[PDB]
Order: structure tokens, then sequence, then C-alpha cells
């Protein structure tokens, strides 16, 4: 998974 | 005319898929899936996700004649949902919302196809796709 979008 | 049957069938399919995709893309729940993920705002998106997909690209692929069956189209909807579950971690509430929404998008799309397309018409689409 990546860092996310938050 | 019988010679126009293949083209007439696929045109009908594309019209249906374009309507379905518009219904999904205008649903407020799925707005985040309506355009490609911004690879400059989410700078690690392409590092994680090998095949981006989104609803605006699905429309283009309809018009490019990439889909010969509803199942072909559902593969790309499934990819959109699969990408969201692979990319987004399960850390913060915003992450959870996106991940949930991705699954809702998938379920909604599969339910529309199952409800609104005649299984017999699908066999015709498969027969056409099997002749190419």
């Amino acid at each position: 998974s990546g860092r996310g979008k938050g | 005319p019988l010679e126009d049957q293949e083209e007439n069938t696929l045109r009908e399919l594309r019209l249906f898929l374009r309507d379905v995709t518009k219904r999904l893309a205008t649903d407020k729940r799925f707005n985040i899936f309506s355009k490609p993920v911004d690879i400059e705002e989410v700078s690690d998106y392409l590092e994680v996700i090998k095949e981006p997909m989104d609803l605006s690209t699905v429309i283009t692929k309809i018009d490019k004649h990439n889909y010969l069956t509803a199942k072909d189209f559902l593969k790309d909807i499934d990819l959109i949902c699969s990408n969201a579950l692979e990319y987004n971690p399960d850390k913060d509430p915003g992450d959870k919302i996106i991940r949930h929404r991705a699954c809702t998008l998938k379920d909604t799309a599969h339910a529309i196809i199952a409800a609104e397309l005649d299984p017999e018409f699908n066999k015709l689409c498969e027969e056409i796709k099997e002749a190419r």
C-alpha cells in the first residue's frame, strides 16, 4: 500500500 | 439486415455501458473514481499501482471499442476497486471511506449489469467476441 491521500 | 447484426449488437452494448458509466460517475459516492488519480498530488500512486483506471477512462475505452461484453467492462470497474484496495492503507478514517466506497462502486456496477442486461443478449455479445 501507499502513503494514502489524507 | 443480418450482416449488420454484429455492429447493431455492439452499438447497443456500448450505449448501455456508457449510460451505466455515467450513472456511476455522477453518483456522489463515486466522485473520487471519476477521474484518474492525480499522480502529482498522490506522488506515490504509480509506484504502487501498475494499471490505473477510472470512470472517465472507462468512457473513453467504450468509445475506443475496447469492450465487447459487459464482462469486459466489469473487469475495468473491478480494476478501479482493486486499485483502491491495493493503494490505500487502512490507517485513517479518510482511507477507510475510500476503501469502502471502492467496494460500493464494484457492488453497484455488478448489480446494475445483473439487473438490466438480458442474459440472452450477453450470449450474443459473447458469440460476437468469440468470432474475433
